[PDB]
RNA sequence: AGCCAGGAUGUUGGCUUAGAAGCAGCCAUCAUUUAAAGAAAGCGUAAUAGCUCACUGGUCGAGUCGGCCUGCGCGGAAGAU
């Protein structure tokens, strides 16, 4: 489950999620799995997509993960009033806007790295889809 | 298989029936793969590698290639059908081998039509240069 | 008879058909396969 | 070439020796009317008998083959040794030297699966020593029972490490547990648990008397300790509802008391103290957990005692040895291995008896 | 007619252990079978596994044409080894020279599919490599 | 797309296994007779056997296959007078 090793603060504000993704082009493997949809990405989720995926490609051919969950998302604890501060730290994630290649993946045939990709798909919450290695 | 291919085996089959004029049939309507093995292995005993069964008897195929040589080949397309051309040799005797395969255990598929070569009939022809 | 959101061909035998407005997977060789959508 | 030789005759021995704890011909025996029964074509109907049959077959016919193997081997062995030895072929020699030592290692194997066939015989285990009813002399002859120990687990290359002694007050100990660490190291030593007899004239004793000493020795493996296991919400039902007496208006409407049932055992655990629900099926689900743990300790109680219950049954068979200095001779009680060589087995020459309890397989 | 190839070795007179039900479970007896097993080992080696045709008929008295042993057992004791398939790529067990391969290829000519005795050999080399030894 | 035929050889590749013969796996994944035939995709077996499939030959005689882009719809879709 990945998370920050230190941090400059230890709460942050909610923000917003709008505008398209920087990280758009499948630069490290041969094949990606590119975020179609706005949402924001979990720690844990991240993580059971990586779980997925690797299980899918059998321990053969690289696996990487372009996104990483630096924004920590606190929950008040339950029956518990409005007031009297911010809530705890409770999960990471890492914000998606449309654009953002989530996974990368190399070391593999095409049509098996796109099965795994729709492996992992099913366990992140946006809507996405497979992209390539483009020459430009 | 692309266009490029077909040609050329077709320019193949072409290039084998100008070397040998002697020729004779098999089917396989109901034939072991062991027997044409055997049948595939005495033709090397024989002579070259040279000799194939040439499945390709379809009506545009090696009935394409029949007006190059042997034009009454034609005919014989409409049926399943494997050819046998014979290279080396004025008139081989591999002709009533045929025959006799079928006899043992064929189940008369392809009806011995000869591929008439001294304009032969349907019927055999034992009356063969040894 | 499997009623599911997705209904998918499990096997070379199952067939996608719509009856009545309805997604339905039937299979020849496996009586276990054949689905309904709902 | 006369290294070799001992070695053969020696080989020879240990194969004989192997055949008779095995008891090779009625093991043969049962191979053959297993064979017997396999060719009957009936047999296959019933399953479950069948596959069972097999299984007893395929061993029992590796130990038949391994043994003659030995037998035969070792002929060929010595009718090349002459070879070797008169007309001086040294080629040949080498070959048969190598058949020998291929021979060897097949017998080792053979009967490194007879000695070490139990579960936990390649783990490492404490050995626990306790001084018995006698006094200072019990005490004594614990404390040299325990260096009897160390000596032995040093000689074969174990690591030993003192856990808990328990010193006693005039001399030697109460009590001891030794870690011992190493390749195997309960499988070799698990036939040492026991009471041992110790027959000497006390120098403890003023007025000298011949003394018949107690102390017991007992070998338990290092077992794994497995992580007590997560329990789901599948074998769970969560029950809410009122609490008694309450008190208030937002009391009688709140149901904040939590009850929490294990479905495959059916222990309950309720919760009432808190005014919030949540915080009761924490606490509801913590005692919940507390109670499983407490059950699986329990059991496993329960079957101990179902085992030492066993083992107490055994009662004056638990004695193993008995170590007489007065005569001055060492008896195996299991085994029947006698020794005169008492000073020898104290020092740590225990090998001589625990290969051959191994062998027997007590 | 009920033909299967399944026997041991050419020594071992009357399977009884490995085969069993499988030779008699058709009407032909378990001694017949032996005898002929027995007639046909004479001629050549014992030790070996070798293949027959079980052609059982309603006469009992069956049809049976031999073939040649198996290439395993043959490159095994070509080898000089008894075991040699454990992770074969990771760690290479045993070793087989060419001229080898082609030699035991000549001598099971008859049985063998083909007129090209290369090709036999390449056959045999692709069985070694399959099995663990590396050429 | 139907339909008729073949769908083999070394070979049951070895091992480890109780047994393993394409199909418990672990691993190599070759070559052969060549029209084509995976040391095997599914069913099947105590395991073999057996039944399919891949690819291919024959018949038949015009379009066909499955991705992308989008428009509109379908299921997913249960509550209390
Ligand atoms: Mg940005
Ligand atoms: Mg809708
Ligand atoms: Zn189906």
């Amino acid at each position: 489950m990945l998370q920050p090793k230190r941090t400059k603060f230890r709460k942050m504000h909610k923000g917003r999620n709008r505008g398209l993704a920087q990280g758009t082009d499948v630069s490290f493997g041969s094949f990606g799995l590119k975020a179609v949809g706005r949402g924001r990405l979990t720690a844990r989720q991240i993580e059971a997509a990586r779980r997925a995926m690797t299980r899918a490609v059998k321990r053969q051919g690289k696996i990487w993960i372009r996104v990483f969950p630096d924004k920590p998302i606190t929950e008040k604890p339950l029956a518990v009033r409005m007031g009297k501060g911010k809530g705890n730290v409770e999960y990471w994630v890492a914000l998606i806007q449309p654009g953002k290649v989530l996974y990368e993946m190399d070391g593999v045939p095409e049509e098996l790295a796109r099965e795994a990709f729709k492996l992992a798909a099913a366990k992140l919450p946006i809507k996405t889809t497979f992209v390539t290695k483009t020459v430009m | 298989a692309l266009n490029l291919q077909d040609k050329q085996a077709i320019v193949a089959e072409v290039s084998e029936v100008a070397k040998g004029a002697l020729s004779a049939v098999v089917a396989d309507s109901r034939g072991v793969t062991v027997d044409k093995m055997t049948e595939l292995r005495k033709a090397g005993r024989e002579a070259g590698v040279y000799m194939r069964v040439v499945r390709n008897t379809l009506l545009r195929r090696a009935v394409e290639g029949t007006p190059f040589e042997c034009l009454k080949d034609a005919f014989v397309g409409p049926t399943l059908i494997a050819y046998s051309m014979e290279h080396p040799g004025a008139a081989a005797r591999l002709f009533k081998e045929f025959a006799k395969a079928n006899a043992k255990f064929e189940v008369k598929a392809a009806a011995f039509e000869g591929e008439l070569i001294p304009a032969s009939q349907i019927d055999r022809l034992a009356t063969l240069p040894t | 008879m499997k009623v599911r959101a997705s209904v998918k061909k499990l096997c070379r035998n199952c067939k996608i058909v719509k009856r009545d407005g309805v997604i339905r997977v039937i299979c020849s060789a496996e009586p276990k396969h054949k689905q309904r959508q709902g | 070439i006369n290294p070799v030789n001992n070695r053969i005759q020696d080989l020879t021995e240990r194969s004989d020796v192997l055949r008779g704890y095995l008891d090779y011909d009625a093991k043969k025996e049962r191979l053959e009317e297993v064979n017997a029964e396999l060719e009957q074509p009936d047999v296959w109907n019933e399953p479950e008998r069948a596959q069972a049959l097999g299984k007893e077959r395929s061993s029992l016919e590796a130990v038949v083959d391994t043994l003659d193997q030995m037998k035969q081997g070792l002929e060929d062995v010595s009718g090349l040794l002459e070879l070797a030895v008169e007309a001086d072929d040294e080629e040949t020699f080498n070959e048969a030297v190598a058949e020998l030592d291929a021979l060897e290692e097949k017998l080792a194997q053979l009967e490194f699966r007879r000695m070490f066939s139990g579960e936990y015989d390649s783990a490492d285990c404490y050995l626990d020593i306790q001084a018995g009813s006698g006094g200072t002399e019990a005490q004594d002859w614990a404390s040299m029972l325990e260096r009897m120990y160390l000596r032995w687990a040093e000689s074969r290359g174990f690591k030993t490490e003192i856990i808990e002694e328990s010193e006693g007050e005039v001399a030697g100990i109460k009590s001891v547990t030794i870690k011992i660490s190493g390749d195997y190291a309960y499988g070799w030593l698990r036939t040492e648990t026991g009471v041992h007899r110790l027959v000497r004239k006390s120098p403890f004793d003023s007025g000298g008397r011949r003394h018949t000493s107690f102390s017991s020795a007992f070998v338990y493996p290092e077992v794994d300790d497995d992580i007590d296991i997560e329990i789901n919400p599948a074998d769970l039902r969560i029950d809410v509802y009122r609490t008694s007496g309450a008190g208030g208006q937002h009391v009688n409407r709140t149901e904040s008391a939590v009850r929490i049932t294990h479905i495959p055992t059916g222990i309950v655990t309720q919760c009432q103290n808190d005014r919030s629900q949540h915080k009761n099926k924490d606490q509801a689900m913590k005692q919940m957990k507390a109670k499983l743990y407490e059950l699986e300790m329990q059991k496993k109680n329960a079957e101990k005692q179902a085992m030492e219950d066993n083992k107490s049954d055994i009662g004056w068979g638990s004695q193993i040895r008995s170590y007489v200095l007065d005569d001055s001779r060492i008896k195996d009680l299991r085994t029947g291995v006698e020794t005169r060589n008492t000073q020898a087995v104290l020092d740590g020459s225990l090998d001589q008896f625990i290969e051959a309890s191994l062998k027997a397989g007590l | 007619q009920a033909y299967v190839k399944l026997q041991v070795a050419a020594g071992m007179a009357n399977p009884s252990p490995p085969v069993g039900p499988a030779l008699g479970q058709q009407g032909v007896n378990i001694m017949e079978f032996c005898k002929a097993f027995n007639a046909k080992t004479d001629s050549i080696e014992k030790g070996l596994p070798i293949p027959v045709v079980i052609t059982v008929y309603a006469d009992r008295s069956f049809t049976f044409v031999t073939k040649t042993p198996p290439a395993a057992v043959l490159l095994k004791k070509a080898a000089g080894i008894k075991s040699g398939s454990g992770k074969p790529n990771k760690d290479k067990v045993g070793k087989i020279s060419r001229a080898q391969l082609q030699e035991i290829a000549q001598t099971k000519a008859a049985d063998m599919t083909g007129a090209d005795i290369e090709a036999m050999t390449r056959s045999i080399e692709g069985t070694a490599r399959s099995m663990g030894l590396v050429v």
